[PDB]
RNA sequence: UAUGCCAGCUGGUGGAUUGCUCGGCUCAGGCGCUGAUGAAGGACGUGCCAAGCUGCGAUAAGCCAUGGGGAGC
RNA sequence: UACCCUCAGAAGGGAGGCGAAAUAGAGCAUGAAAUCAGUUGGCGAUCGAGCGACAGGGCAUACAAGGUCCCUCGACGAAUG
RNA sequence: CUGCAUGGCAAGUCUAACCGGAGUAUCCGGGGAGGCACAGGGAAACCGACAUGGCCGCAGGGCUUGCCCGAGGGCCGCCG
RNA sequence: ACUCAUACUGGUAAUCGAGUAGAUUGGCGCUCUAAUUGGAUGGAAGUAGGGGUGAAAACUCCUAUGGACCGAUUAGUGACG
């Protein structure tokens, strides 16, 4: 726990606050909690979501890493930032869906919660 | 990318690649456990006599004279009961615990959480700021993986290393070494004596099978070989990016 | 305030001025009853922002080297230097003293 | 050396042949030449220069030998003591220098044509 | 930490002098039985009880897996490309087991399948594995 | 203002403290049997003066030869 | 540790000498506390005992490192019926 | 053995002894034996599961500002 | 409330301020090894007495003594209180 963790949380503090939506504030909180809390991810359900939210032209960030343990998004571009995800999650969430990003990127982007999904 | 330099210091072949475990995350936490642990496996073994403060013949007289049951007879007040405290309690002891020398002083580490902080260690090597953050001073603001050529293996005498350090720019670092042995005050004076035996860390030279003879002597430099580098040399005393030079052969283990 | 002192310090020799609590058993000072004087409690002294201050008003502290005065300014006691005991001697507290240069006043010596 | 007990243990207790070394001093700066050799064993019939403690810059014939003690005397190296009997103080080799060698022997352990 | 601070407080741990020493009695767990208030307090960990489960056949000369669930396979195909090798027709089956330790090769059916639809061949398959298989595509295996 | 209380000062007593390490403790590499040809082991002797230890054995802290070493012992 | 004085005395003591240092002088650097001798400050032979804490007086101790403080007058002026 | 905090990697993860190299107790490369996880139930024979069907709804998001979508969570259903 | 901040600054507490056992949290020490890095005859460690800091384990300075060694940070080590 150190540098990567610190900067990122701090950055998405100057996101919620400078701009609007609470995401990028909430995400700070999750990280600012025990590791054995976050993520989880498993790209399954980072797809069809219990909530109406799911795939669409919007990202679905996850607080935590994303992992590949299932199918991938369909035709929709829906690809999202998260704290780093490795393995099939990444390079699988590619092509179909969209390309995953750093989430720092999700921090430099449109600030202000845009169409985004929690997708824990 | 990495840029190779010849033993002239002029821009030379300037060829890459960098390794891929250079991209490593960098964890000083993980690094600190493994090599600090390594330090632990260095301490010598000693013990207390198996039967010290056990030869009895000490009994406690029962009640009568105001006394505490002990057993404390023999040689005046004493006993082997571990509790030999000031005042009314006597001395003599028993089980100071538990130290027996045969205890396999060692360490506990997982394999993965060992050479994961090896490829972190080397990782925060090539970096810039956390190169010169913990110590090391080099003019070269640019890339500091510090490759060389396969030659440099051959350089017999240091001086010539000295010429090619000044021309790299890193070389100020050796100027900023303890550049002398400093006795260390405090404990360690008695034990393994840190004493005068001390100096700042320096350059680190990584090479292939051989270790560079004409480099080892230097202000505070250590020499190692790719197949053998540990988490200690890289990241000396739980820190990160020591300055480092790699022959371009001993790219890295890369494996 | 009143010099706190552990009770009967000036009775049995070895006991020292260093104060501590009183034993719970009816031990005069405990059970505050007058004459015992003490029962140190928060509320006596320690004004804030001047808890430790030279009477001069200069925070004056620690110098065990001549690096100990780094950029220390002898104006308003960011570092108002004092040489520690257990400093070598004149040789040491010579180029210690002679701090005088950058304005830093050293207490004795 | 610096091994441990060794290099020390077998040092002081040994031998009546090795002892020749341990009592060796430097030559002059004429004597270094005039037969190469940085240092000699120092003999009773030699000359020395003190360069060192208590007597610095003065020398007379060795007037002594060693053995177990690896020490030698000088001329009037020392004197008065409480006992009342002048006893020279044994010193070095280390501190001493040899600025004169007496080779009664034709061959002084090949301090010539060394190879 | 708290443990680090030991001095400063007489008695460490439970406060008391002549405090907890060898107690309550017996060694390790007290007798699993009644004692004069030594140990008891109605229990039922155990109840039944001879720790571990064991089967005599279970051992050598015992049946062995591997078993595969009809989830990984569908996940495997067609949704994502995977082992290009061993790919033919819309799909095919074969060894995709961590171990081909023998006496094995069944495929269970759980999750949603066929979906591939996939045809599989392996040692015997469970009933709820034929279905959601033979349905869209899939069929006989390892005759 | 004796007898005397408390604190300091000078001197002492005592040997803490700090600094020092010819000793320990522990790990590691190598190496590894001796004795009736008396270890082996023990006894008693043996020195100018010799009680202990070591060494020796009535040739008795020793005798001879070769080699090494060297001006002391 | 010469010489000299003292002494029953090759003891010990005094004085003296050596050394950077003898509280390095012989089972021999630094030299704490308990404690002892002498001495300085405070109290003291009509007065009461957890020995002190907090507050205030007596007496006691150049510079430095602190620089304030008192009186009259005046300006400001909360709560105070 | 069971928690917790931090960190790596993740449907996987870690090597053990040991091997090679070397700067030679560190260290770099190798080694996956084997362990735990990836399916459970049953004494056993033996059989073998929800990559989501419904409803509430926190955070968050959307909207034309009460109405939507609603991971997690909660309540059912269904399955071995 | 602002903020990366548990650093500042401003704000609220009539509805905060006692505490044995115990739970929680901020502020350890010892040996020797290694890397980085410092101190010492212009006087180290130790010791005695005294000043300052830390809730605290403990850290630090001054004076005397002592007369050669002594630390800090990080990673280890263990005949570690």
């Amino acid at each position: 726990d150190n540098v990567y963790l610190k900067l990122l949380v701090k950055l998405y503090t100057f996101l919620a606050r400078r701009t609007d939506a609470p995401f990028n504030k909430v995400v700070l909180k999750a990280l600012f909690l025990s590791k054995i809390n976050r993520p989880p991810v498993s790209v399954s359900r980072i797809a069809r979501a219990l909530k109406q939210e799911g795939a669409a032209n919007k990202t679905v960030v996850v607080v935590g890493t994303v992992t590949d343990d299932a199918r991938i998004f369909e035709f929709p571009k829906t690809t999202v930032a998260a704290l780093r995800f490795t393995a099939g999650a990444r390079a699988k969430i590619v092509k179909a869906g969209g390309e995953c990003i750093t989430l720092d990127q999700l921090a430099v982007r449109a600030p202000k919660g845009q169409n985004t999904l929690i997708l824990r | 990318q990495v840029t190779v330099h010849s033993l002239t210091g002029e821009a030379t072949a300037n060829a890459l690649p960098l390794p891929a475990v250079f991209s490593a995350p960098i964890r000083p936490d993980i690094v600190h456990t493994v090599f600090t642990s390594v330090n632990k496996n260095k301490r010598q073994a000693y013990a207390v006599s198996e039967k010290a403060g056990h030869q009895t013949s000490a009994e406690s007289w029962g009640t009568g004279r105001a006394v505490a049951r002990i057993p404390r007879v023999g040689g005046g007040g004493t006993g082997r009961s571990g509790q030999g405290a000031f005042g009314n309690m006597c001395r003599g002891g028993r089980m100071f615990a538990p130290t027996k020398t045969w205890r396999k002083w060692n360490v506990k580490v997982n394999h993965n959480e060992k050479r994961y902080a090896t490829a972190s260690a080397i990782a925060a090597t090539a970096v810039a700021s956390l190169v010169l953050a913990r110590g090391h001073r080099v003019e070269k603001i640019p890339e500091i993986p510090l490759v060389v050529s396969t030659d440099l293996e051959s350089i017999q005498k240091t001086k010539e290393a000295v010429a090619a350090l000044k021309a790299v720019g890193a070389h100020s670092d050796l100027l900023k070494v303890l550049k002398s042995k400093k006795l260390r005050a405090g404990k360690g004076k008695y034990r393994n004596r840190r004493w005068t035996q001390r100096r700042g860390p320096l350059v680190v030279y990584a090479e292939d099978n051989g270790i560079v003879k004409a480099l080892r002597n230097v202000p505070g430099v250590e020499t190692a070989n790719v197949a053998s580098l540990n988490l200690l040399q890289l990241a000396p005393g739980a820190h990160l990016g020591r300055f480092v030079i790699w022959t371009e052969a001993a790219f890295t283990k890369l494996d | 305030t009143k010099k706190f002192k552990r009770h009967h310090s000036d009775r049995y020799h070895r006991v020292a001025e260093n104060w501590r609590k009183q034993k719970g058993i009816d031990s005069v000072v405990r059970r505050r009853f007058r004459g015992n004087i003490s029962q140190p409690k928060i509320g006596y002294g320690s004004n804030k922002k001047t808890k430790f201050l030279s009477p001069s008003g200069h925070k004056t502290f620690l110098v065990a080297n001549v690096k100990d005065l780094e950029t220390l300014t002898m104006h308003t006691k960011t570092y108002a230097a004092e040489i520690a005991h257990n400093i070598s001697a004149k040789n040491r507290v010579v180029i210690l003293a002679r701090a005088k240069a950058l304005g830093i006043k050293v207490t004795n010596p | 050396s610096s091994d441990r007990r060794k290099a020390r243990k077998a040092y002081f207790t040994a031998p009546s042949s090795q002892r020749r070394v341990l009592l060796s001093a430097p030559l002059s700066k004429e004597l270094r030449a005039q037969y190469g050799i940085k240092a000699l064993p120092i003999r009773r019939d030699d000359e020395v220069l003190v360069v060192r403690g208590s007597k610095k810059g003065q020398e007379g014939k060795i007037s002594s030998v060693y053995r177990l003690k690896f020490a030698v005397q000088v001329d009037k190296v020392t004197k008065e003591k409480v006992n009342g009997a002048s006893v020279p103080i044994n010193l070095h080799p280390s501190k001493l220098v040899i600025t004169k060698l007496h080779l009664d022997k034709d061959r002084k352990a090949l301090i010539q044509r060394k190879g | 930490t708290k443990t680090r601070k030991h001095r400063g407080h007489v008695s460490a741990g439970k406060g008391r002098i002549g405090k907890h020493r060898k107690h309550p009695g017996g060694r390790g767990m007290a007798g699993g039985e009644h004692h004069h208030r030594i140990n008891m307090d109605k229990y039922h960990p155990g109840y039944f009880g001879k720790v571990g489960m064991r089967y005599f056949h279970k051992q050598q000369a015992h049946f062995w897996k591997p078993v595969l669930n009809l989830d990984k396979l569908w996940t495997l195909i067609p949704e994502d490309k995977r082992d290009q090798y061993l790919k033919s027709a819309s799909k095919e089956t074969a060894p995709v087991i961590d171990t081909l330790a023998a006496g094995y090769g069944k495929i269970l059916g759980k999750g949603r399948i066929p979906n591939v639809p996939v045809i599989v061949k392996a040692r015997f398959v469970s009933k709820l594995a034929e279905e959601k298989i033979r349905a869209a595509g899939g069929v006989v295996e390892l005759i």
